């Protein structure tokens, strides 16, 4: 009778694209 | 069929769930960046089937269909479009009741004014 909890954020911005 | 804003990339989950990459701000979101311009902002602006910005339908094999609110990071089973509907129904019903009460109070005043006018005729 309860909905599944909120999944959370999507995958983080690609780390190999930062620097 | 509107294109993605520049700097944005569509992408998928390990599970296959779609999400969006903002290369300018270097961030990611569950929300299609075009939703801004195409979707209703409120339940009030919703037409037909529509869900407002940040809301999504989802299915769970144990509990069935439910709703995700990315705006408040919450989830619920009750249909938010239907709760809004009923709510507006309830507001109208109570408003017509207040209206009927105000109108009936004015009916009493006139009937009383009427009797007092007649009493002045007698005297």
């Amino acid at each position: 009778a309860e909905a599944p909890s909120y999944q959370g954020p999507p995958p983080p911005y690609p780390k190999h694209l930062l620097h | 069929e509107l294109p993605l804003p520049e700097g944005w990339e569509e992408a998928r989950d390990f599970d296959g769930k779609v999400y969006y990459i903002d290369h300018r701000n270097r961030t990611t979101s569950w929300i299609d960046p075009r939703d801004r311009y195409t979707k209703p902002l409120t339940f009030a602006d919703c037409i037909s089937d529509e869900l407002p910005l940040g809301w999504e339908e989802a299915y769970d094999p144990q509990v069935g269909d439910y709703f995700i609110d990315h705006n408040t990071k919450t989830t619920q089973i009750e249909d938010p479009r239907v709760q809004w509907r009923r709510e507006q129904e309830h507001m109208l019903k109570d408003y017509l009741v207040v209206a009927q009460e105000a109108l009936s109070a004015q009916k009493e005043i006139y009937q009383v004014k009427q009797q007092r006018l007649e009493l002045a005729q007698q005297e």
